[PDB]
Parts: structure tokens; sequence; C-alpha cells
RNA sequence: UAUACCUCUGCU
RNA sequence: AGUAGUAACAAGAGGG
């Protein structure tokens, strides 16, 4: 259930999950910067 | 034997029976009394204390519960964007893009009784715009010959106030197999 | 069970003829007005809408 | 004020303020009780997760800069302006990988060195009205529950500020103008159309002339 | 693990009623089943409410036990979940012993003239025991 | 206009 | 011709 956008919803997934997974995790440093870099790329286009 | 009108929004001519005069033979009659129906839903409602009630206040909660996924369910609907039957979830996924596209948005909140209410709400617009389809011949070159090929392309339509009325009063027919 | 020794019983294997050619739109309304009576009038014309539709109604 | 809201906030917090109002019946229009009151509810999100950034160890630092690069991770995240799917998500995800306790109601803020739910509450009643009213209510549970005041008293639990004293000073001065801005500044509908109505008058039985007329008897 | 004991013929009588057809149903309801399938397959995307009851604790942390790493679609183990807790009932015409166990082998145990006695695998509940002790 | 071909379709 | 039966199939559409 959701008002929110498509591409939004899975935008706000996208972050907190690259979060969870490397601050207490087996994921990266650097990963968590290329994954947020993507969402803000498609952030820009709209 | 019931009475004929002309109705002020479609000008269809509608046959009332109920209320008419009683039948005098055994052949198949349609004239209901309304006061020998109310008296039988009473005594439906006497017999069966707080059924009528609890009948509703379930209906109520539902009303309130229901989404526009709901719709989505079930067997095939005719659709008034095609003019055609068509499965459910796509009937219902054209109507809300032809809602959308004219000035229309409350189901934009997802439950059900909002689209319900855009449904009523579109009887008043006198100038309901449909995209249709249509087959266009181009021609072009390929190796060395040129053939003919079909494509389509789409142009909009504007409906009358009848003519949008008419379909959305519109059932389907077709003989069962 | 409620009858006595001295009654009678008679069963109709039974069928109505021309069911939904005689099962009138008005009378839908006027059902769904009467079930829905003390409630909200809201509920009541939501519920009344689809037997108005079928009064209209226009077959292709 | 309609444009209370509008001429002071920037435009990122409009959409924001535009969003999960609608959904009871009320608009912009009608109250002026809990229409910017919600605006500022994400205002003071900003201010708490901005300049405040943790270590590769885990320890505090306030820098200048705010845009992470590698190194440097975010100190808060923004439960409040979501979605409700979204938003228990956003609270779930962290309680999985850290074995903490699971709020009844919405939180707004989680803070990520130390491991506290913020619900945030500030309004014009002072200290000891809105801080029990939650605490006595939220308890056994440990929802840390900032409780501000208007002019500039504070008055947390256990006095256990985790936020440092340079960021929380201009956050009170941001709540100190906004409040003298104040002084110069469940239903359910269905009815039909007039088009509608007219079908509902035609589709009754013959003796009767209007819809409301057939309903009533 | 079933046992088979002789066939009678006789005219066996019927009774039409509902009974349950999902034995070894760990009785919830649908709502409360729902947060029982969530935590266990998705237990990251669950919603504000939370394990209620001893009976969804005990199931959940059972269900995540017996199906930790096991390589099959989601979908499928949310699926099945769902037909395994939810009791189910169905109208059915009965002859003799009412218990699921014993719904679930009708067309096994009777026919129009006939008996098959058999007792199925595992042992019966102390409710249907009390219950036909008493009979 | 006829005769060959070629392409899509076999519940839409 | 034949299928069939209250109206169809006995190819339809296109390369026009």
């Amino acid at each position: 259930i959701g008002m929110a956008s498509m591409l939004d919803a899975m935008l706000s997934r996208a972050r907190i999950d690259a979060r969870i997974d490397l601050e207490s995790g087996r994921i990266s440093s650097q990963d968590f910067s290329e994954i947020t870099n993507t969402c803000k790329a498609i952030e820009a286009l709209k | 034997r019931g009475i004929w009108k002309t109705n002020s929004e479609t000008g269809a001519q509608q046959l009332n029976p109920i209320d008419g005069p009683l039948p005098e033979d055994n052949e198949p009659s349609g004239y209901a009394q309304t006061d020998c129906v109310l008296e039988l839903i009473e005594g439906l409602d006497r017999s069966h204390p707080g059924l009528f009630e609890t009948a509703c206040q379930e209906t109520i909660d539902a009303i309130q519960q229901t989404r526009v996924d709901k719709l989505t369910q079930g067997r095939q609907t005719y659709d008034w964007t095609l003019n055609r039957n068509q499965p459910a979830a796509t009937a219902l996924a054209n109507t809300i893009e032809v809602f959308r596209k004219n000035g229309y948005k409350l189901n934009e909140s997802g439950r059900l009784i909002d689209f319900l209410k855009d449904v009523l709400l579109s009887f008043e617009n006198d100038s309901m715009e449909v995209t249709t389809h249509f087959q266009k011949k181009k021609r072009i070159r390929d190796n060395k010959k040129m053939i003919t090929q079909r494509t389509i392309g789409k142009k909009r339509v504007k409906l009358t106030k009848k003519n949008y009325l008419i379909r959305a009063l519109t059932l389907n027919t077709m003989t069962k197999d | 069970a409620k009858s006595t020794d001295e009654e009678l019983s008679y069963t109709i294997t039974g069928d109505n003829t021309k069911w939904n050619e005689n099962q009138n739109p008005r009378i839908f309304l006027a059902m769904v007005l009467r079930i829905t009576a003390g409630q909200p009038e809201w509920f009541r014309d939501l519920l009344a809408v689809a037997p108005i539709m079928f009064s209209n109604k226009v077959a292709r | 004020m309609e444009n209370f809201v509008r001429t002071n906030f920037n435009p990122m917090i409009l959409e924001r303020a535009e969003k999960t109002m609608k959904e009871y019946g009320e608009n912009p229009q009608n109250e002026g009780n809990k229409f910017a009151a919600i605006s500022t509810h994400m205002e003071v999100c900003f201010m708490y997760s901005d300049f405040h950034f943790i270590d590769l160890e885990g320890n505090t630092i306030v820098k200048e800069n705010d845009d992470d690069n590698a190194m440097l991770k975010h100190r808060f995240e923004i439960i409040e302006g979501q979605e409700r799917n979204i938003a228990w998500t956003i609270v779930n995800s962290i309680c999985n990988m850290t074995e903490n306790s699971k709020p009844r109601f919405l939180p707004d803020l989680y803070d990520y060195k130390t491991n506290k739910f913020i619900e945030i509450g500030v309004t014009r009643r002072k200290v000891e009205d809105y801080y029990y009213e939650k605490a006595s209510k939220l308890k056994g549970e440990n929802v840390y529950i900032h409780i501000f005041s208007f002019d500039g008293e504070e008055m947390a639990t256990d006095d256990e500020y985790i936020l440092d004293e340079e960021s929380r000073a201009r956050i009170k001065t941001r709540l100190f103008v906004l409040r003298q801005e104040l002084a110069t500044a469940l239903e359910e509908e269905f009815s039909y159309p007039p088009t509608f109505q007219r079908l509902a008058n035609q589709s009754l039985p013959p003796s009767f002339k209007d819809y409301h007329q057939f309903k009533a008897y | 693990h079933g046992t088979f004991g002789p066939v009678k013929f006789y005219n066996q009588v019927k009774v039409r009623k509902r009974v349950d057809i999902n034995p070894g149903h760990k009785d919830l309801t649908s709502r409360e089943a729902q947060e029982v399938i969530m935590e266990v397959v998705f237990p990251n995307e669950v919603g504000a409410r939370t394990l209620s009851s001893d009976a969804q604790l005990t199931i959940t942390k059972e269900k995540k036990e017996e199906l930790k790493n096991c390589k099959i679609s989601p979908i499928m183990v949310a699926y099945m979940l769902e037909r395994e807790l939810v009791r189910r009932t169905r109208f059915l015409p009965i002859a003799g012993a009412t218990s699921s166990t014993y719904v679930e082998v009708l067309h096994l145990t009777q026919g129009t003239c006939w008996e098959q006695q058999y007792t199925p695998g595992g042992e019966a509940e102390n409710d249907d025991l009390d219950q036909t002790l008493i009979i």
C-alpha cells in the first residue's frame, strides 16, 4: 500500500538497504558510495 | 402494459411496468408491485431481527477497507474505451488512464469508494477524450526494393455527453456456449 | 417436526420461467433502500447506484 | 495562515509538506491546527541529521562539508515524511541487525551511535505537561523523547543530551523566530452529481417523481 | 504408518457436516498467520504489529529454524505456510470418525455399502479421545 | 482480372 | 458437395 511513487519507493529502499548492509554487515565502504551515487543519479533524472 | 417515458440524459425509450396493472393470465408477467415487495422485505426483517443491521454493518466496513485492486479480480468486463470485452484489470487500467487524462484522480488514494466517486463525476463531462488506434500503410526501402508496411498510430477523439453516458450504461452481449 | 400426524405434506419440484427477464431494477432499488433503512444516507446512495444504472441500462 | 509554510521554508520542504495530509478529509484551506505543524516536524529532522556523522571505529564527528564521502556515515535517518509501509521497513531493518526494542507507535528519527529512537513533539506547553503525557504511555521501551520548549528551556530523559551543545543552540533560535510569527500571522461522504441525480429520479416506480421522495416512502 | 483392519459390508449412514480438512493446523486466524509468514520469509518488511501470542512466537522460531537455508522461491514458502497454518473446513458426508486425520481419508474408509477399518499413523489428540470416550 | 509465390494468425 | 442448425464453417488478413 502506498500513495507514493514506484520509483521513489524503490529509491528509499535502495539507500537504507545499502546502509544496514554496511553499517553492521558484509558490504564494503566503497560500495555504499557507489549505490547512493546511482540513487542520486536516478533522482536527477526525475 | 407499463408506462413508456423518454430519458432526459440518454434519450432512450424506457418501459416501466412496476406498480402497473395486475396480470389477468398465467403468461410471464413483470408487473411487480412495490408495496408487496416491501411487505415481504419487512417480513424478512421481522423474522430475522438484527440481520439487515449486521449485514449493512459488515458491508460498511468492507467499503471503507476495500481498495481499487479488488476489481483486477474476476471475469471479463466490457470496456467502454474500446467497445469490446477485455480482462478485468485492463478494463480497470484503461478506465483509470482515461479518467486520469481528463479531470478525475480521486482513485489516486487507492480506496475503491473514491474510484466510485470518479465514475459519478465523469457523467458531468460533455467532452470525454479517448485515444483510439488505427492501421497505417507506410512504405520503406529494403536490401533494393520498396515493400509496404502495416504500422499503428493513435488519434484522440472527444465524446458527447450522450455518447459517454450510453457507453457507461452499456452491457455487452454474446451467445452462451 | 412442526406438523401434526393429521397433516399432509406435498413438495413442489420448482422452476421459475423467465427469471431474469421479469426481475426489475426499480424493484431492486426498493429492496436496497428498505434493507439499508436507518443506515447512513451516503451508504444507502452508494448501494443504490447499481440498481439505477440497471434501470437506465442499454444493451449492445 | 495558509502561506505560513510557503513564504518561510525552502522549496524542498513544501513538496514534503503536501504529501501524507491527503487521506482523511481536511485540506490547506480549512484548519490552522495541524497544517504547518507537520512541516517543521521535517525541518527539525534535517537539523538533527545534518552536520553530524560517525567515524570508522564508532565515535561522533561534527564536520562542515555534509556529503559523507566513503569514510564517514550519516548519524540519523528520516522516518517522518515517508509512506507508512516504508516507515516501518526503516525501523525493522535497524532492529534486525541490532537486537533492540520494536516500538508500538511510529517514531521520527534514530541515532546510530547511541541506538536511540526519537519521537519529536514540540509545542506551546512548557515541559512537564507534554513529557509525562507521552512517557506514561510509551513506557517500558526506551523511546528517547526530546521535549524542547518554544522559548528556550529544555528537559530530556535524565538530562542525557546525546547531541552536542553547538547544534542544539541554533535549534532553539530556529523555533524562537517561528514562535514570534504566530501572533502577527472522522467522516465519510457520497452524493450524486446532478446528471446521475436526474437518472436516479427516472429510475423509480411511476407514481414517484423524485429520488428523495421514493427513499422517504 | 497407517494400519488396515477388515472391510465390513453394511448400509453406511453419512451425516453431512462441516469438518476440518487441514490436519495439523496450528490454529490461528488469517491475520495472525500473515504476521507469522511475514516474520519467517520477509523479516525486514514487517508492518507495525508484532508477535502477540506465544502460539505465534513458538511457531515463528520453529519455522525460522526448520526452513533455514533452503534454496526455494519465498513465494512457495509463504504459500505452503498459508495452507499449513490456517484452519479450513468443508461440508462433507461423513460416516463415523470426524477428526481431521480421518476426514483426510474418507475416500479410502467409506463407500456406499462398506467400511474399510483404518487407523492413521500418529497419536490421537486427548481432546478427541475424551470426546469419543464420553460418547 | 487471372495464375504463381511470400508474410502474419488457429480462443483475442 | 459436405459439415451443420434458428447461423455459421466450407481459411481470414496482408504484401493493393
